[PDB]
Parts: structure tokens; sequence; C-alpha cells
């Protein structure tokens, strides 16, 4: 349900979206959203 | 047992999401929101099967309004205010103006779907419209011709002075006012039709004779066209209608291929196995050993699939001569050995408890055998009525005089009259296996031979080929051939039950691999009863 | 048989342009290419239909298609 | 051996198609010579359309500010509201220099709304449409094809492939033909066990009548037989098939009455506020969730069982 | 320019959208409470609640502006295509009665909530002064929390299928066919 | 009738297009699928004459001839595109090529 | 035992066709009547021709505007006639044809004439094959049905009889009659049809009426391919229980071939015997019964089954031989009076039917101008030359 529900940084989850199939990982650790880590730190500080 | 009721419900539900929804419903009841009736309805689908738990819940809770269905919403009283001059007090007290149903609300703004029909049914409906509009125009013209003939008869016996002035209201002195209007509008033009209608109405006995003549010749040519179309309609519908009546039989050619496979029968026996096991887990710890049983009341049916089998042996060309000979010998021997029949008593002219532990190929072979047996029982049980109906087929004399009876299958000898239907369909199956029957004609013969009830014999050659190919694997496979040899050693027709079948099971479990399926087929000499038990992965766990 | 002009898919036209060395393919080229192919087929198949009707045959052979391509200066080899 | 070539006659051709009989043979000598658009960009729906001569926008007969009826439609040229504002007065003559401030100066200092009142005339009439920020706080709802309400209760429309050309046996229906694929789920390949009776009831191909139809729930994927719950056929068109085991949207408690049309969920932003403090006697009127402004609580099985036992132990005396 | 609405009013608006488009239920126009007495009660409550520092002039100005703008905006951005037939026959009845109908006498507060919902689009599409815009926003939030203080007596959930009053009536087949059809 | 209804590769445009040009120019196999072209051929032929059949080899010859003609037309269209100081083809270039060809 | 049967025919009821490629067709009634007179049933029967209804006589359930609209319906000026087209939902699902006013008038006249003949005691069984329309609402036309003449017949029966029962046995059940009699207690409606993505979409086990009409609307949802045995098992005991509890004074039966094996939009697998034994069972009670016909998109099967209904109502067993009529080419290659059942799947399980029966039993256990008004005036019409 919904359109944004991910334990990692959200990528319109309804698995790493927008990447190949050889990158999946389903191990168990702590989860934090943080709004995609402040939107990858305001897009790497606006491309540094 | 109030303390242990909740975990009992938790183990009964199993799923976590359904348990949370049950807790939400139960708390909704707890917060003075849900009354007793809706709780009773909820536990009717929740714990309806558990009779002990439901009776305890009813005794412990203390159980001793309108339905308001999804349709017929209540209109406001503003829409009720309508004059409705044809309504008296009884109509006011018997009719409701505040309840209206509209199918788009039932569709929830998504529409509705119609029933899917076969293509032959669509051509049959097209034939129905083509035949309908022809004679509908014909008899509308006939009614207008009759009205104009009554008019002409009234003109025939009075003078010219009242002939010049014969003003009439719309209707031509009859109870209808628009049949003739539609007839003249269809015969003539759109703009000219209104003016000739106006002429006929205000000035009769001048345009009316030529209108009657035009309508008479139009009716004559329409009747000639209908007569020349009726023959084509009859002969095309002779092959359209019976194919349209067959719904499952048209798809049977592919359904029998897709559904009579190994994995489908594995699924359909494992479904019954898990149903029996969890039903007993709910009810009682012991489990029955009988499931998917077949009854064998007739002994000549084995002889019938024997005849079909050795007819198929002499037809195919993909096998060698000694391979065909050993396949026919194995097919005869397995029937003579499993069913305790000494030999074949049909080997002259007019031809051309015990436990079985087997693998999956023998399972599929036996399932094909029992399927053909059940099909032949469905043929034979109604055969005494079908043969009586065919032998007493009272043909219509008027159809014979006009040559209207269906003689499509009677020319090539596909008719079932004057002979037994079962022997005739056995010969038809033999020749269809021989490959010189033009199979769709055999489908048509089955369609108008048993009134579409013989739809399971449509792929008799296909299931015979599947049976032959599955019996071919009984000797080529080393494990299956060794299983047959161990059945030669095991079968002795002596009272030695319940002392060596455990050894049979042990040597089979040591003989078969882990991925191979496990079966127990029990056959009884009395009443020819057979039972199959699915014991897959129930012996290698220890 | 209806809506069979869409059987020639958009990546099929894209691959056909790739065979021709086309760098970039517009979104409006697909309908125009489908129309051009429809006109060419409506000429060639009609010519083959006339060729088959002349020979009192009910199905059209590849030789009649070869003749229909040859008569318009587009001769085809291998059939 | 059908013959539609010679036995199809000359007077009457293929039915449902007229011919030249009503035109060529119709001589009666008995009288003895005596820019626009087609999408309706005010409600995004279809129907009878009216358009302006010099404006590409087309409207409905009722979506117009003063709804007009087709039986008394005005004659001559018709114009929209901004057509009266742009091609007509206040733009071509008497150009807009300070008439907007004159609206405040004339309409008795309504300046906080006079600009919107003036912009009303420079605005086409349209149906109500929910704003974007109103829609974003409810992620379960969405806009439909023509602009109707669409929450998770309503099922997605079926495509034409599954509905028209879905072969014969299938026919978008499992009531016809043996359909063993409906009893097997593709997630694990196991058997779908019904909730009421714990049987899949697949049956056999030799006995198709012993098979019982089953369906998958659209929320929790719970299998359910068609004979246990009272229901005739499947649910493919319309709303999603809600099994009678979840929380209903609206319940009735006659005592006039209370409806309680749920809360339809709030997204994972700061509006969703959690506060688990009390487990007994909260009177939270529902909208709970289970864990191992719109106020919600982290309730569990123990608290629900406690308040249930408390309420039915107070209510058994009455 | 950003405006906030409490989640109860957003849920009410979403339920109204569901009633109109999905459930096919228009609002009960012959209702007990209309927009004029809504604004009159709001103005009286805020006038008798606080002191008198000179804000009653702008309070009455805001009330009169909201009344006039709801009068001349009701057929522009509110009024779903389903309710257009109801508006048409009410206008026909008023034309037969030789009287000039204004929407503040018959329309409920749900259309006012719709107007407050579409207000940021109207402010963003118009050239307005900053201080007047903030004053209008502040008065909007004041009215929104006043409506939040009186939800129970004003927006009560009731079903028209079994009650005489639900501030909502069911649409007929003829009504739906005329409105959502031609 | 009774119914109510980390960084990705991120290839720039043009390089993969030239890669496909080099792959399909040296290739041999047919780009257009068999049955869609066959169904289009039958649909076109049914407008001229009904109850008509095509053999597999006739469909093959028609498909290869149409592919070669469309490849030549696309070559002329691309040549006109570079001639018009462009790398993107337009349908007006196709119409111009057809007009120059005389068809 | 022996009962007099009044047959109501009109020679003008079949002269109107709805359109090309149309499911509904009044042309089947003419060949059904030709089958009736071709079987020699006129010697033990009485036949009258009913007059067409008027505007006021058709206003007895519908509104004034709907009746005026239907009287002023004309296909030539359909271009400007678009407001009332919708609302009365005419022209979208029910297209406009010439003679709609006349066809509705004949159907209504036949319906209330059957009701009046049942009321006055002149006949025991009233058969009106000219009109059996049941999908018509108060101001809505659906299912190619325009005027709800069955409601008018029930009203005319209620003028003399205290209780009237309506029985529907075909698919696409009449929601108009149930809507007209949802709240009244003197009218009980029982119907058998398919539910689930079906054109009407109305009728549940929970749908039994509201107010004073609580538990007075019986609806039996069925599935595809129901055979004759399961149809008998779902019909006869519930009909006996309805007669035991409700005790009606009149029965309105909507016979039709929509529930037959071959149909256009139908879904059932009933033969002629399965469709006829229910009528025989409801005739064996002895109480008066009204028979109307408004179903059956097929034609050849519906004519044979209407002839079989007439023959069973005539207390005679019809032979399988089919004589010569002017509509003889419609029939199958066997040319016998027999509707052949199809072999499609019988998905109607006995357990689901038993659950429906228990729900119905638990619902029904609590049941224990105007110058020419009242009708009772028809032309004789004894000179019929339909025999061939
Ligand atoms: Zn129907």
């Amino acid at each position: 349900g919904g359109r944004c529900l991910a334990f990692h940084g959200p990528l319109m989850y309804e698995h790493y979206q927008g990447w190949k199939s050889s990158w999946d990982e389903w191990v168990g650790y702590d989860r934090i959203r943080a709004y995609n880590e402040e939107n990858i730190a305001m897009k790497k500080r606006l491309a540094n | 047992e109030e303390v242990t009721f909740f975990e009992k419900a938790k183990r009964y539900i199993g799923n976590k999401h359904l348990y949370t929804e049950f807790l939400k419903i139960l708390n909704l009841y707890s917060q003075d929101i849900l009354d007793l009736d809706d709780l009773v309805e909820k536990v009717d689908f929740y714990l309806g099967s558990n009779k002990e738990l439901f009776t305890w819940f009813k005794n412990f809770v203390g159980y001793q309004c309108e339905a308001f269905g999804p349709s017929y919403k209540r209109l406001p009283k503003s829409d009720t205010f309508m004059p409705c001059s044809g309504r008296d007090d009884m109509c006011w007290e018997v009719l409701n103006d505040e309840w209206v149903g509209h199918p788009v609300w039932a569709s929830e703004d998504s529409g509705f779907i119609a029933h899917r029909k076969n293509q032959y049914e669509e051509t049959l409906f097209k034939i129905e419209e083509e035949r309908h509009e022809y004679d509908f125009y014909i008899e509308s013209n006939l009614r207008t011709i009759q009205c104009l003939e009554t008019i002409v008869n009234k003109i025939e016996n009075m003078t010219e002075n009242e002939k010049a002035n014969f003003k009439l209201p719309p209707g031509l002195g009859h109870t209808s006012m628009t049949i003739y209007k539609k007839v003249i509008r269809k015969v003539y033009d759109k703009e000219r039709g209104f003016e000739i209608i106006d002429a006929l109405h205000e000035h009769p006995a001048v345009t009316a004779p030529v209108v009657l003549k035009r309508l008479k010749q139009k009716d004559e040519e329409w009747r000639r066209a209908q007569r020349e179309w009726n023959k084509v309609w009859r002969e095309l519908e002779q092959k359209v209608f019976f194919k349209s009546l067959d719904h499952l039989g048209l798809t049977f050619k592919q359904a029998d291929k897709k559904l009579l496979t190994t994995k489908q029968l594995i699924s359909e026996i494992s479904s019954i196995k898990v149903d029996q096991t969890n039903k007993k887990i709910h009810w009682l710890t012991p489990k029955p050993k009988s499931q998917l049983d077949f009854d064998f009341p007739d002994k000549n049916i084995f002889y019938d699939i024997l005849c079909l089998a050795d007819t198929f042996i002499t037809h195919t060309t993909a096998y060698s001569n000694p391979d065909k000979e050993r396949l026919k010998d194995l097919l005869k021997y397995f029937i003579s050995l499993f069913f305790s029949i000494s030999f074949e008593k049909i080997e002259e002219s007019l031809y051309s408890i015990f436990n079985l532990f087997a693998n999956t190929n023998i399972y599929i072979f036996f399932r094909h055998w029992t399927t053909i047996y059940e099909r032949l029982l469905e043929i034979k049980q109604m055969n005494e009525r079908v043969t009586k109906e065919i032998n007493t087929r009272s043909t219509v004399t008027f159809a014979k005089d006009l040559d209207l009876l269906s003689s499509q299958l009677s020319e090539m000898g596909l008719d079932f009259v004057g002979e037994d239907a079962y022997k005739q369909v056995l010969r038809l199956s033999r020749r269809l296996i021989n490959g010189d029957l033009e199979h769709q004609w055999f489908e048509e013969s089955l369609r108008q031979a048993y009134n579409n009830k013989a739809f399971k014999l449509y792929t008799i050659d296909k299931v015979t080929q599947s049976l032959v190919k599955h019996a071919h694997t009984l000797m080529t496979d080393a494990k299956t051939a060794e299983i047959m040899a161990l059945f030669v050693k095991d079968r002795n027709a002596s009272t030695t039950s319940a002392k060596d079948q455990i050894i049979y099971r042990l040597q089979v479990r040591s003989h078969m691999s882990n991925t191979e399926n496990m079966f127990r087929i029990e056959f009884d000499k009395r009443t020819l009863h057979v039972s199959i038990q699915y014991i897959a992965l129930d012996d290698l766990t220890l | 048989l209806r809506d069979n002009i869409q059987g020639i898919t958009k990546p099929a036209i894209r691959r056909l342009a790739r065979r021709g060395g086309v760098k970039r393919i517009s979104g409006l080229i697909y309908e125009e290419t489908r129309g051009v192919l429809k006109v060419f087929l409506e000429n060639v198949i009609r010519d083959a239909v006339t060729y088959t009707e002349h020979a009192k045959r009910k199905t059209v052979t590849a030789m009649d298609v070869v003749y229909a391509l040859k008569r318009q200066g587009r001769t085809l080899y291998g059939f | 051996k059908k013959r539609p070539k010679r036995l199809s006659s000359q007077n009457v051709n293929y039915d449902l198609k007229r011919r030249k009989i009503i035109t060529s043979e119709g001589i009666e000598r008995s009288f003895k010579n005596e820019e626009n658009e087609d999408f309706c960009s005010a409600c995004n729906q279809s129907g009878s359309f009216l358009c302006c001569d010099t404006c590409p926008k087309s409207f409905h007969f009722l979506c117009l500010d003063p709804p007009i009826d087709p039986n008394n439609l005005p004659k001559g040229d018709w114009h929209c509201n901004e057509c009266k504002f742009k091609i007509f007065i206040n733009n071509s003559m008497a150009t807009l220099k300070k008439i907007e401030s004159n609206f405040i100066k004339q309409n008795n200092n309504v300046k906080i709304f006079a600009k919107l009142l003036f912009n009303i005339d420079s605005h086409n009439p349209k149906q109500f449409q929910l704003p974007n920020y109103i829609k974003e706080t409810f992620p379960a709802v969405k806009t439909g094809s023509r602009g109707q309400y669409s929450d998770e209760n309503d099922k997605i429309p079926l495509t034409d492939r599954q509905l028209f050309n879905t072969s014969y046996g299938q026919s978008i229906t499992k009531l016809d033909s043996y359909n063993p694929d409906t009893h097997i789920d593709s997630n694990s390949g196991k058997f779908l066990i019904c909730y009421k009776c714990n049987q899949t009831r697949l049956g056999s191909w030799s006995h198709p009548e012993n098979s019982r139809l089953i369906m998958t729930c659209d929320y929790c994927q719970t299998p359910w037989h068609l004979d246990c719950v009272p229901r005739a056929s499947f649910k493919n068109l319309g709303s999603k098939w809600k099994c009678p085991l979840h929380s209903p949207t609206k319940v009735y408690k006659k005592i006039n009455y209370k409806v309680w049309k749920k809360q339809r969920l709030i997204n994972k932003k700061n509006q969703l506020y959690y506060e688990p403090l009390q487990k007994i006697g909260y009177q939270n009127n529902g909208n709970i969730q289970i864990i191992p402004d719109f106020k919600i609580t982290q309730i569990d099985e123990n608290s629900i069982k406690y308040d249930f036992f408390d309420k039915i132990y107070k209510s058994k005396m009455v | 320019i950003s405006l906030q609405i409490p989640i109860k009013l957003k849920s009410v608006l979403v339920d109204d959208w569901e009633y109109v488009t999905k459930d096919k239920k228009i609002c009960r126009l012959p209702a007990d409470v209309t927009v004029e007495m809504v604004l009159n009660k709001y103005e009286h409550e805020v006038s008798q609640e606080l002191e008198s520092p000179g804000s009653q002039s702008q309070l009455s100005e805001y009330c009169a502006g909201l009344k006039l703008y709801f009068d001349k905006c009701l057929g522009n951005m509110l009024l779903y295509r389903l309710e257009r037939l109801q508006y048409d026959e009410l206008l026909k009845k008023s034309s037969k009665d030789q009287k000039p109908l204004v929407p503040i006498r018959i329309y409920g507060a749900i259309h006012l909530l719709r107007l407050i919902s579409v207000l940021p689009e109207l402010i963003s599409s118009t050239t307005m002064d900053l201080q007047s815009c903030q004053l209008l926003i502040k008065q909007t939030e004041d009215f929104l929390v006043w409506l939040l203080m009186h939800v129970d007596e004003y927006f009560n959930d009731k079903d028209p299928n079994r009650s005489d009053d639900a501030l909502y009536v069911n649409t007929s087949s003829q009504y739906e066919g005329v409105a959502l059809g031609m | 009738r009774q119914s109510t209804g980390k960084k990705p590769h991120r290839y720039r445009p043009g390089t993969v297009a030239l890669r496909e040009i080099r792959r399909y120019q040296k290739s041999t196999e047919l780009l257009i699928r068999k049955l869609p072209f066959q169904r289009l051929v039958r649909e076109i032929a049914q407008d001229f004459k009904t109850d008509l059949r095509f053999q597999s080899s006739a469909v093959m010859a028609l498909q290869e001839a149409s592919e070669a003609y469309l490849v030549a037309l696309f070559e002329d269209t691309n040549l006109a595109a570079i001639h018009a100081k462009r790398v993107t083809i337009m349908p007006k270039d196709i119409q111009l090529a057809r007009r120059i060809r005389g068809e | 035992d022996k009962r007099r049967v009044a047959y109501f025919y009109d020679a003008d009821v079949g002269n109107y066709a709805y359109g090309a490629g149309h499911p509904m067709k009044p042309h089947r009634i003419r060949m059904a009547h030709s089958l009736i007179m071709n079987y020699g049933l006129y010697k033990k029967m009485e036949i009258y021709r009913a007059k067409p209804a008027t505007k006021q006589e058709m206003c007895q359930f519908h509104t004034d505007e709907y009746i005026d609209f239907l009287s002023r319906v004309t296909p030539d000026n359909l271009e400007m006639f678009k407001r009332e087209s919708v609302k009365f939902n005419v022209g979208d699902d029910c297209p406009v044809f010439d003679g709609l006013y006349e066809y509705c008038s004949i159907s209504g006249g036949g319906s209330m004439e059957g009701a009046a003949r049942l009321n006055r005691g002149k006949c025991d069984v009233a058969v009106n094959y000219a009109g059996g329309l049941h999908h018509a609402k108060k101001s809505e036309a659906s299912g190619f049905c325009y005027l709800n003449d069955i409601v008018l017949g029930i009203i005319e029966l209620l003028r003399y009889h205290p209780r009237v029962l309506y029985i529907d046995i075909d698919v696409h059940h009449g929601d108009g009659v149930e809507e007209a009699f949802y709240t009244t207690d003197r009218v009980m409606t029982c119907s058998f049809h398919k539910y689930g993505e079906f054109f009407p979409g109305t009728g549940e086990l929970r749908d039994i009426g509201v107010g004073a009409g609580k538990n007075y609307a019986v609806n039996v949802p069925l599935r595809d391919g129901i055979d004759d045995a399961t149809y008998r098992s779902v019909f006869e005991p519930v009909i006996k229980k309805i007669m035991e509890w409700y005790q009606p004074s009149a029965v309105v039966l909507q016979c039709g071939g929509d529930s037959l094996s071959g149909d256009r939009l139908g879904c059932f697998n009933l033969s002629m015997e399965g469709h006829a034994n229910c009528v025989n069972y409801v005739k064996s009670f002895g109480i008066p019964m009204m028979v109307v016909g408004g179903g059956g998109y097929t034609m050849r099967n519906v004519a044979r089954t209407w002839c079989f209904e007439t023959g069973l109502l005539n207390n005679v067993v019809l032979d399988k031989d089919l004589p010569y009529n002017e509509y003889y080419e419609y029939y199958g290659p066997d040319y016998k009076l027999s509707v052949r059942p199809s072999n499609m799947f019988n998905v109607n399980t006995p357990e689901y039917l038993d659950k429906v029966m228990t729900n119905i039993f638990a619902n029904l256990e609590n049941t224990k101008v105007e110058e020419d008004s009242a009708e009772a005036k028809d032309t004789k019409g004894g000179s019929q030359y339909a025999r061939d």
C-alpha cells in the first residue's frame, strides 16, 4: 500500500530501484529513513 | 477456558494480518461501536467452522433494524413530489417513489461484461437476424396489403362522387397508425415516402391501387428471396447450430491436452491429500486411506480400451515391429493381471485386498485408463436411452416432402439409425484412430447423436496415444520394469496380506529416488473397487 | 482482421532505421513509415492478386510476388 | 456448401444494409403532376458539446455558469466568460489601466476580496477539482480517468486483453471450464486453503462438478470459497473484492445513529502522530493498528483483550 | 504562498468528493444551516470572545468579502458536474418565483470548505499585496480553527438512506443520467 | 448490448544509436517479426479479395522486399536530414524522398 | 384440474422491430401464436384481443412526463431530443424505433386485460405473450424495456385480490417490479437469475425490502450452466414454502427463453422440460396465475418453449412432431418441438444452493382515460387464420 514505504532511502517503493538485479541485499540491521539522507545531503551540497 | 481462548484463536487463524483484522473487529465491538448482530455475522465467517468454539462464544457472550442492502438507496422527498395523475390512494400506498435502482451504481462506475460465446453462436445469431428482418418485412408488407385490400374492397362497391371525397384520419380505419407508415417509408424514399403517405391519407382510391400493386410485387419478390435464402440458411445452420451448442466440447481438444498431464494429476491428488489431512487435523487425529475412488461395474469396458489400444498399435509408424508387439503384450498383460481377469475372451473374431506401489508414470497411465473408463461409462449409462431415441426418431413428413431433414451425415454413413450406438461409436473411434474419418464430421456425428452429451470422446485418439506413450515407458525405464518384475513376484493370488507389503514398501523406498513420487493403489476383487492413496514423502522422513 | 497496421511495432521501425544508418528517429516517423509501407503493400499485394487471378489459382505464390516486384523496377532475387 | 453468390438475390443484399431499391425504383406517378475541442476542459467528461466561434474551448450545457438547456439554446454567436473579457469589453476598448483599482474604489473597500471578485469575470466556469496539497495527505486515494474519487477500495479497470480477447474457455470467468490455475498461487506454488472450510476443493478432471470455485482476497490474499460466503460469481469489475473479515468502512449502532466512516489513513509525514500511553479505558473509537488532530495509539492484543473483557463484564449485568 | 488546512476538514472534503463522484450523493441544499449564518455565528463568536482593539472593522470586512465572493464564485470553481442540474433547477425555480437567489442562503459550509481549499490557487494566480495576503491567510486560519471548534454540531456524519437529515441526499437515475451524461 | 460499459552508466544519446547501426548494418537476420507482418499482409489483401491465402515463402519474399525498400527509404531520409543540417529525420523528409523518387 | 385459459394476442405487436442486430425482438410472439393455432389448441381455449392502452392508463405507475415522452417518441427528430433521451435512458441502451408508443400500449393493454380477466373470474389462467416487460423503472428505461406493464397488472390484480405474487424465472431479472414493490407488504416478489457482473446487478440475499415490505422480496442468485435437476431443486421447495407462508391470491409468472440453453446474453442451461416443469408445478397449486412473456433473445427456442408453456397450461401433452407453419424454417435440423440443452459446465454447486435456501427460509420465516378504467372489455378476434 501507499507510494513511499522503504526502510532505506525511498525510491518510490510500492530492492534498490533504478539499478540492476545484481545489487539486492536482504540482511537485517537497524532501519532509518531520514528522507533519503536529507535527499543525498541536498544532492551532494548542490554538486559540491 | 477464557484465558486460553485467545491463543487458540491465534493458532486457528494462523496468518498475522487476519489476526490483526480480527483484533480490530473485536476492539470495534469493545469500544461500543459494533453491536451484537454484526459481531455474530463477523464470527460467522471467522470461527464458523469451529462449532465448539462458536457454541462457547455464544454461551459466554450471552447471545439469545433493517437489512439496508447495497442497492436501492433512499431518494429525498423532493424527488417524491410528482403529480402522477394516474395514481389513486391504493397506488399511493402500494408504490414507493423514494427508492430507485440504477445498474451503474451496481457496476461501481465500471460497467458490465457479457457472456463470451463461441464463434458459431455468433454466426447463428447473425443467421437469426438475417432470417428475422426478411420475413418481418414480408409480413409487415402482408399486413399493409391486407389493409389496402380491405380498402379496395370498400372502394369496389360505391360510386365516384364519394370516391373523390374519402377523407380519413391517420390509421386507415384500423387500430394501428404506424405499421403502414413504416412500410411505405421503408419501400420508398425518405423524402418521397412522407409525400406519398400524405397523398394516400388525403386522396385515397387514386394512389391506393398503384400502392397496393407495388406492395404486392415487393412482397412477391421478397418471398422469392426468402425462399431462395431458406435453403442456404438451413444447410449452413445444420453445421452451425450443433457446433454452437457445444461449449466445453469446442475447447475440449485443448483442455484434454493441457489437463491430462502428469503435473496436473499430481496437483489434483495432492490437493485431496492436504484436504483430508487438515480436515482430520481440525476434526480427528486418524486419517482415512481412501481418496479419489473409481467404480468398475462393467467388464467389457476393459475390452473396449483393449480394442482401441491394439487398433492404435497397427496404425502408428513411429515404433518398431517388436516394440509394437511388446507394447501390445504388456498392455494386454497388465489388464489381465491387475484386474484378476484370467485372459481375454474376445481374442477370437470381432476383435480387430491387494496393494500396488508404483511410480508416477504408472500413476498417469492408470489415471488415463480410469478417465477413458469413466467416459465410456458416461456413454453406456445413457446408451439405453440414446439408442431408443434414435431408433424411434419420428421424422416429420412435411420436412421429408420439402426435403428439409439434415442428410449431411447420412450420405457417408455416419448416421446411427438401425444399429446400437455403443458398437457404432466403438467402430467410429477405431476408424478415427485409423485416420480416415475427417474428424470434424465425427464431432458433428457426436453432436447430433447423443444431443451434445458425448463431449468427452472428442479426443479419444489423443488419450489413446497418451496411454500408449505412457505404457511405452513401463519397459524402457529400468526402475519401472523392475517394479513390474517385482509385481510379477509379488502377485500370487493367495491369502498372505498384511505381512509382506511392509517389505514391499521398504524395497520400493530403497529402489525409488527421493524426487520420485510415492503411491499406494489398492484394488479389491469384490465389486471391482479400487482406491488410490497419496503417501508422498511419508516414508523417507524416518 | 482489424488494426493490423500497428503490427509493425515502433522498435521495428527503429531497427529498420538503424539498418539505414539513421542517427536519431523522430516520434512522428512511425506513422508516416507505416503509411508508406501500407501504400507499398497495397500496390504489390494487389499486383500479386491480379497475377494469381490470371493463373486461376486461389493462393498467391512467391513467383507472382517476384514478378510484381520486377515489373516496377524493384526486382527481388532468391525466391 | 453455402452460396452467398447467386442465392443472395438482387433486390435484397446483405441485411442491415440498404440498396438502390428505395432510390431507383421509387417513381410514383399517381399524383398526375399535380477551432473546436472534444474534451470539454471544464469537467474533463463527455456529452453534448457547445463551442465558441473564435475560442477553441468547448463546454457542457450544464458546466456553463448559467446552465443552459438544449431545448431553449440561445441563437446567434455564443461566447465564454473570458471571451466576453478578452474579445469584448474591458480589453479591446476601455483598456485595463486602473479599472482593477476602480473595483476597490467603487465596491466599498472590499480590497481583500475585490481582486478575486474581478478575477472571477476573467475565469471560465468549471466543476470543482481537488487541490494538489489536499490530495497528497491521503496517499491511498488517487484521481481517475475523468476525475472521480478512487481510493484503495476500488479495483483497477481490467484491460481489453483480459476482457474482450481473453479466449473462449477463460472468457474472464472461472465458472466455465476446468480452471486449476486459480487454485494455485504463483508466489509459492502451494494450495489456496479457504478460510471457512479448510479445503482447496480442486477436485479432479474426471469429475469437474466436484470442483469448488475459490478467489484471492485483494487486501490480505486470503482464499475464500464462493459457496461459504453468500456470493454467486467473481468480482472483476467495480470495487476490489473485500472479504468479510476486515474492518468495514461504515458500521451502524442503532440506539439517532453514528456512522464512523473510518479515517482512510494518513501518509508517513509529520501529520501521522503516535502516542501510546494508556491501555485500559482509552475510548479511542477505533482507527487502531497492531504492533508487536487524528490521534492514534500503538495498541496490542493484550490491551484489546483487556478492554473487551472489561466491557462485556460490565455489560453482562444489563 | 502556502496555506495549511487541519486534517479533519481535509477528510471532510475527501468524503465529499467520494459522495459526489463515487457514491453519487449531492448535498442536501434545503438544509438548516447555510453560509450566511455560518459567517454570522463566526463573527458573533469572535466578537464576543475577545476584547475590542479595533479589529471588528476588518472582521466585518472579511465576513462581507467572503459572503460576496462566495456569491459570485459559486458557479465558477465549486459545483461539481453532478450538482449542476440541481443548481439549474434551483435557478429555474427562482426565475419562476421572480426573486434573485444568492448562494449564501441555501448552500452549506462544505462549499465554503471547498473555496478555502482552492484559495491558494486563486491567490497565486492574482496580483495581490503582501500584507493583505498575510491578513487574509491569518483570517482564513482563524475561521478554520473556529470551524474546528464546532465540528460536531455542524459537520455530523449521517447516512441519507435511513435519516431525514444528513446534509446529503441520494441522486436518482434520471438526475445522474442528465448530469453525468449529456 | 445489455451492459453499462554509486553512479549509473547513463549512456548519452547517439553512441548506443551508432552501436545499433554498426550491429544491424553488419547483421543479416530479419528485423520485422513474422506474424505481425503476415497479419498486416492478410488484412491488406482482404480488402482486394476475400478468402485468399499466402504461403510461407511468399510472405518471406514480401517481408524481405519491404525491409529492403524501407531501408533504402530510410537511407535517403537520413541523407536528406544531414543535407538539411540535421541528425534527426522528419516525415517531411520521407515525403520529399518519395516525391523525388516519383512514387 | 381442468381450467379455462384466456389467451391475449394482437396482430400488431410484432410489426415493430427495435433495430438491426438487436437482442430484444417482438417478432417471436407472432410465430409463437402461429404455433399455438397450428397445434389445434383453439378448440379448448378462449382468445380475445386487448385494446391499446392510453396515456392515463399507462400513468398508473410511471410519471406524466415519462408517458408523454414515450407517446411523443419519434426517431426522425432524435437530433434535438437529447435531454429526455437521457434521464429516461432512451437511445443509449434502448434505441428508438417506430411504433414504440403502439407497442407499449398493446403490451400494457394485454397485461391489464389479463389482470382484469383473472380478477373477474372469467378465466383461471391469463396468458399475455404480447407483453412481459419487467426492466422498466418509474422514469428509466433499461433492458430494452420501456413500460412496466407487469406493475400495472399487479395493481389491477390488487384492486380485487388481497395478495399478488410475482415469479421471474429468466436471467436479467426485473428490478423495476421489485423497486415498485419494495416497501409494500401485500406484494411479494420472487425471482431466479444470475448474479455477478450481470446487466441488472440488483438482488442479494440481504435485499428483501425495507419498511413494511421487510422480508417480502425473494431473490435467488444463480450461476452459469444450471441444469434442470438443480433448477427443480432450487424452484419447487422454495415455491412450496412461499405458497405455505405467504399464501398468494394471484401469481404473475414471467415466462421466457432467456434462461434457456441457447441465448445471446443469457447464462443458463435449461431445456424445454426444465423450463416447463416449473410452470406445471406452479399450475398444479390451482390458484389463478398470470402468464407474461418478455424474455428470450433467441427465437427458434423461445417459440417452441412458449408453445410448450401454452400446451402445458392447456392441460395436454404436446407431441414432438412439428406441423407446417409459415415460420417453419426457423427451427433446427431435427424440426422437433424440443429445446436441446447444452453441455456447458454446471458450476451451480448443491452446497451454495443449500446455503441460499437456508438464507431465504430464515428471511421468510417471519412472513407468517379513467373512463375505461378496470378494463374487462376486449374485442373477440375469433377469426384468426394463422393455421397453415
Ligand atoms: Zn434479460
